[PDB]
RNA sequence: ACGACCGUAUAGUACGAGAGGAACUACGGUUGGUGGCCACUGGUGUACCGGUUGUUCGAGAGAGCACGUGCCGGGUAGCCA
RNA sequence: CGAGUGGCUUGCUACCUCGAUGUCGGUUCCCUCCAUCCUGCCCGUGCAGAAGCGGGCAAGGGUGAGGUUGUUCGCCUAUUA
RNA sequence: GUCGGGUGAGAACCCCGACGGCCUAAUGGAUAAGGGUUCCUCAGCACUGCUGAUCAGCUGAGGGUUAGCCGGUCCUAAGUCUCACCGCAACUCGACUGAGACGAAAUGGGAAACAGGUUAAUAUUCCUGUGCCAUCAUGCAGUGAAAGUUGACGCCCUGGGGUCGAUCACGCCGGGCAUCGCCCGGUCGAACCGUCCAACUCCGUGGAAGCCGUAAUGGCAGGAAGCGGACGAACGGCGGCAUAGGGAAACGUGAUUCAACCUGGGGCCCAUGAAAAGACGAGCAUGAUGUCCGUACCGAGAACCGACACAGGUGUCCAUGGCGGCGAAAGCCAAGGCCUGUCGGGAGCAACCAACGUUAGGGAAUUCGGCAAGUUAGUCCCGUACCUUCGGAAGAAGGGAUGCCUGCUCCGGAACGGAGCAGGUCGCAGUGACUCGGAAGCUCGGACUGUCUAGUAACAACAUAGGUGACCGCAAAUCCGCAAGGACUCGUACGGUCACUGAAUCCUGCCCAGUGCAGGUAUCUGAACACCUCGUACAAGAGGACGAAGGACCUGUCAACGGCGGGGGUCUUAAGGUAGCGUAGUACCUUGCCGCAUCAGUAGCGGCUUGCAUGAAUGGAUUAACCAGAGCUUCACUGUCCCAACGUUGGGCCCGGUGAACUGUACAUUCCAGUGCGGAGUCUGGAGACACCCAGGGGGAAGCGAAGACCCUAUGGAGCUUUACUGCAGGCUGUCGCUGAGGACUCUCACUCCGGGAGGAGGACACCGAUAGCCGGGCA
RNA sequence: CGUGGAAGUCUGUUAGAGUUGGUGUCCUACAAUACCCUCUCGUGAUCUAUGUGUAGGGGUGAAAGGCCCAUCGAGUCCGGCA
């Protein structure tokens, strides 16, 4: 079985959903953690300095 | 390189873990204060998934239903006694001090009250030899003379299920089924069949180890493979 | 008794299974009564069809050479 | 757009002690190549005619499907070697 | 021993191509060369004949089927002018 | 698909009818996920639709999903999270232990619903009829009440009960057909309430010394059969439900085989096959309450994933529709669905291509190689070799039979089950299509089933049982973490860790010098702290004394890394190649020599064999069985070949409609020679050349496609190795702190472990913090 | 002789799984791994759905340097970074 087109047919699992905290479709319904704002992981909002260029 | 299989083991992931949720009971000796007046009737003889040997279901006088490490000959209806003044009959648990010399014993304690550590596998037994006010010398299944506290409890008789090692597995499937009930990754791929990246014996144009197999005790995990601190190797000599 | 194994496995593997399973399937004398009615229920578990006596023995034998040594002392 | 070979007569002759053994010429054929043609032989021929298995149309009659003919037998014209 | 011709082998060189000119052998289809294997015409002979050996002109046509081997090469078989 | 017709400005493809087809585990029916309005209606054609469109999954506007009893909700599973505790420089980090919560929508457990009717679209939800569960309230009964049972369970074989379905018989209702009198459809009716009970188990009676019993195992004086009885099943029978419902009508009755469902018997395990909530236990009347969330539609060759209306991918139930046959097989046909695997028109329709049929004579001559194709084929009877681990080999091989029709026999309760007999009889052919092995031998490899490079390798590679060695008594060995801690482990040497070899059979020689590991060690070497000397009003520093692990040295060890020669009738460096096997998948020479086989055999097999450079768990030899593994031979077969022909289907060609891409410095009708950075359509000389267009097979454009994978170069990169350089973890060991009392010793009070506790074991050690020496490709 | 019905047992396009040859078709594809015939397994070390765990010098690996979302001799994203 090829890793391309024939392996795409099994993709009917729901993982990333609309988040209660930020509104982005990044709340992993299995992990119960948001990949965008960090809801479920931290009280503080997920933010990183690498999201922008070093001197900005 | 990459971490070897023995290093992946320690992490304790699913593949390396024992199916604990499928295990019956942690076969330990009963807790008595003194007086010995604790006895019970054997209700059933069950199979223990953890040790491939049988285990006996006993119902005690004070209403306690517990599984006990079954010696050979123990059947339904039989009365077993646990305590100091217990009868010297097969299947009874009493301290090494009260058990006579030259009598085969099993499920021996290391420290008094631990519930039993030694001689628990199928058909094995410890042999009680010398007595004293300080020490009870027991000969363990490996042939080692273990000096123990006479206050260490033990069950009389050899462990049940003897001669299990006598019949061959014949086929891979039989091994598969046994291994699925244990905390072991099976089948075993030889290191010599792997790549250099995966094991110290990996690599080469042909299959052979890259250095001698006898490794030092001081060797770090990732290198300690083959014959660990061997005093000698081979059959002859 | 190893005809189920066919032309596979070899002499020693299927000779030792035939011998062990021959002695396992035999008529064994019961510790309660004296009747030759003991059958295997599983690994190490033995039972008499007469008096319903369920007991512990060897894995394939109802009595091991080491189990008979316990009675002596 | 023809190349080459075998054979018969020449001749058991010329030549030669013998053994052996030609040629000119005239004939018949074979092989390779070449161009064309289908009376003849052969192939095809899901044109056509027949036999027959299974199933469906109630039986019969007569038919459909079974890979582009179910299978089997015969095969006209044409196209072909 | 001396003098050469060829450009099929091998070697030498590093001129051309490394922002790519797809390998060997085989096959299929076309053209060509002559240093001619056969066929035509010849000269010599240690040319009686028959069968040969050697040489000359000559490239019209022909030079086939197979066994081992990927083989080219080569070995082998039976045919063949 | 075709002929009529409908609607429309417009019709090959939108709709009706007829005729003709396609799909049968699906192209039908119900659904999970996923989609999200795609569902229905109306109005449309700018967009989307492989052509067109009046159609539409498109555009726009409206409408549509109704529940005590179907899911959710509740329970607990692997497991997840939160809080507390602890760690960490710290946290959104981290293991344990506690508590709490979360974790199952087809497909785990689970209080209770059936039948009909209705809409454009919902429906066990609405409506009609009937029924049921839980909770609470009132009334009556009851004082029992929690022990127990249930929930609740693996794999294999099998009996019994039994419904739907299917079929058979006969009757009734309706239809079809029209030489017959056959053929098709229907002949209905639930939940629920009540009742019946086979199997199992048990009791009384009885009294078997050989009987009882089964498909099979089995049962019994410890009490068999027989007899009586207690307990006791179906989604089943029976009655009600039902002058309910449904049907145009009749509105059946019996039977066989029996999915569902119920209930038993047997066998297997180095494998042992969830839990919890809940229910029962534990009555009856009447009445009230039963909220919240889901509910449309698709579920796929157009509603999902794959950028697409993608030939891909994607779970469950319908596995019992008819003939057929062993069959959930083929082929054919219903029910149901469809003509949307969605562009058409035309040409005996050429070449050429894809799929394919048939080819006389020859029969592998084809080719690296029988690649491709073909041959064989079902069932019964006869018969069957070498070898073998006695299982197998084996469907070996080889030979015969096979239809229809008439009348019968046997087995069985019977089948619309099976096995046979006699007579008759047709064809070229009776497994008539379909379905359906070609066979035999020698050699190599791996024992076998199994695994693998998702996407050029399925193999001889990996695995395997089996063999072997190593470590460890559990406060262990091995391993993970910075730590707190953790896996192994609900485990304990018949264990499990770390490695090697790789079924069985016969075996497994010699070497411990080097390297590795391990043990020992008079003596030698061996760091730091403390101690002593010198030095310094102190300090730096120099030296000494003592000396751990380690090393030197000695010993053990090869199923530990490995080694098993040159010379001569010892030498290197320990030994000097034993059984075997051998021109090997290992042999350079090499197509070795001899033989087999062939016309011819670098092949293959056998023998020999001085082996360039075989050889014994780096396992040697051998081997039945097995194999999409490598090589060879034979019989059979054939278009692989001699050598090609004709045909079939889809293209190709012409017409309507739709409508890309690759590629493009310029010029360009070339050819032969030459020249040129030595491989020119373009330069030079000649030759040839009127323009444009169609079809073709691909000679050239060193054709198109890709900043060469080869090679080298760069004080480029990465992965990997080691006795490369340098370091970092880790292990071992000494020393200092924790740390206490009286070069060997006693104790207990810190500290550690065991014990529920009392208390026990150990103990100034160990753990931990710090430092020093050694080892240290585990890692950078 | 029968009964019994074992087996990593055999035949099998049962369902399902796999992928040997054709080096066929396709190769600006129906398809960034497809189509067809052929072939292997098909009661077990079997296949499969859903839920769940293991995470990047780390997993996972019957070991092919295989696999970890068309990405693997060290995933992907962004940042270091011009
Ligand atoms: C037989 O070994 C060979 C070696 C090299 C090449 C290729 C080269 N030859 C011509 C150009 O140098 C280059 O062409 C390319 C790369 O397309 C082919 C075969
Ligand atoms: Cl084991
Ligand atoms: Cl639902
Ligand atoms: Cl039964
Ligand atoms: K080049
Ligand atoms: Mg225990
Ligand atoms: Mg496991
Ligand atoms: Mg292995
Ligand atoms: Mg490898
Ligand atoms: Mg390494
Ligand atoms: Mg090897
Ligand atoms: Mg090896
Ligand atoms: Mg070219
Ligand atoms: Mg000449
Ligand atoms: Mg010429
Ligand atoms: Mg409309
Ligand atoms: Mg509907
Ligand atoms: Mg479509
Ligand atoms: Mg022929
Ligand atoms: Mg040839
Ligand atoms: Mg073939
Ligand atoms: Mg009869
Ligand atoms: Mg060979
Ligand atoms: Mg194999
Ligand atoms: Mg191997
Ligand atoms: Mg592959
Ligand atoms: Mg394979
Ligand atoms: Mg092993
Ligand atoms: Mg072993
Ligand atoms: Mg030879
Ligand atoms: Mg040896
Ligand atoms: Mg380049
Ligand atoms: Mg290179
Ligand atoms: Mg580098
Ligand atoms: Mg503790
Ligand atoms: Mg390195
Ligand atoms: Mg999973
Ligand atoms: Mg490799
Ligand atoms: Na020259
Ligand atoms: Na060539
Ligand atoms: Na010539
Ligand atoms: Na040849
Ligand atoms: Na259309
Ligand atoms: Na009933
Ligand atoms: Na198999
Ligand atoms: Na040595
Ligand atoms: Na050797
Ligand atoms: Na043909
Ligand atoms: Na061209
Ligand atoms: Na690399
Ligand atoms: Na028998
Ligand atoms: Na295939
Ligand atoms: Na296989
Ligand atoms: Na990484
Ligand atoms: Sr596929
Ligand atoms: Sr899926
Ligand atoms: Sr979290
Ligand atoms: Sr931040
Ligand atoms: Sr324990
Ligand atoms: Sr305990
Ligand atoms: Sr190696
Ligand atoms: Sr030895
Ligand atoms: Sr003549
Ligand atoms: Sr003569
Ligand atoms: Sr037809
Ligand atoms: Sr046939
Ligand atoms: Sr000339
Ligand atoms: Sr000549
Ligand atoms: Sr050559
Ligand atoms: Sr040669
Ligand atoms: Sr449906
Ligand atoms: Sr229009
Ligand atoms: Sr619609
Ligand atoms: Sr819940
Ligand atoms: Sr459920
Ligand atoms: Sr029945
Ligand atoms: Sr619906
Ligand atoms: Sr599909
Ligand atoms: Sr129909
Ligand atoms: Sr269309
Ligand atoms: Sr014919
Ligand atoms: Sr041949
Ligand atoms: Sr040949
Ligand atoms: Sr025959
Ligand atoms: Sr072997
Ligand atoms: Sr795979
Ligand atoms: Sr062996
Ligand atoms: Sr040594
Ligand atoms: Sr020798
Ligand atoms: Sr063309
Ligand atoms: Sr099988
Ligand atoms: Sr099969
Ligand atoms: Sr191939
Ligand atoms: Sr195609
Ligand atoms: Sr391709
Ligand atoms: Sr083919
Ligand atoms: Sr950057």
């Amino acid at each position: 079985t090829g890793a391309g087109t024939p392996s795409q047919g099994k993709k009917n699992t729901t993982t990333h959903t609309k988040c209660r905290r930020c509104g982005e479709k990044s709340y992993h319904t299995k992990k119960k953690v948001c990949s965008s704002c960090g809801f479920g992981k931290s009280a503080k909002r997920r933010d990183y300095e690498w999201q922008s260029k070093a001197g900005e | 390189g990459r971490r070897i299989q023995g290093q992946r083991r320690g992490r304790g992931t699913s593949t390396f873990r024992a199916p604990s949720h499928r295990y019956k009971a942690d076969l330990e000796h009963r807790k008595v204060e003194d007086g010995d007046v604790i006895a019970g009737t054997v209700v059933d003889i069950e199979h223990d998934p953890a040790r491939s040997a049988p285990v006996a279901a006993v119902e005690f006088e004070d209403g306690d239903r517990r599984l006990i490490l079954a010696p050979e000959g123990v059947g339904v209806g039989d009365e077993l006694q646990v305590g100091v003044s217990a009868e010297i009959a097969p299947g009874n648990t009493l301290p090494l001090a009260e058990i006579p010399e030259g009598v085969p014993v099993c499920n021996v304690e290391s420290s008094p009250g631990d519930g039993g550590k030694f001689a628990r596998a199928s058909g094995v037994n410890a042999q009680l030899l010398t007595h004293d006010r300080n020490v009870a010398v027991v000969k363990l299944p490996s042939g080692e003379m273990k000096r123990l506290d006479p206050q260490c409890r033990a069950t009389i008789g050899v462990v049940a299920g003897g001669g299990r090692t006598d019949k061959p597995f014949v086929k891979a499937g039989n091994k598969h089924h046994k291994m699925k009930a244990r905390g072991t990754k099976w089948p075993n791929v030889r290191g010599v069949a792997m790549n250099a990246v995966d094991h110290p014996f990996g690599g080469g144009g042909r299959q052979h180890p890259g250095k001698p197999k006898s490794i030092s005790r001081n060797a770090p995990p990732g290198r300690k493979v083959g014959d660990i601190a061997s005093k000698r190797t081979g059959r002859g000599g | 008794s190893s005809g189920r194994f066919g032309a596979r496995y070899g002499r020693v593997s299927r000779r030792r299974v035939a011998e062990i399973e021959s002695e396992m399937n035999e008529d064994h004398a019961c510790p309660n009564c004296g009747e030759d009615r003991v059958d295997r229920q599983g690994t190490g578990i033995w039972q008499c069809s007469y008096c319903d006596y369920k007991f512990t023995g060897g894995s394939y034998k109802p009595e091991t050479p080491g189990g008979k040594t316990v009675r002596r002392s």
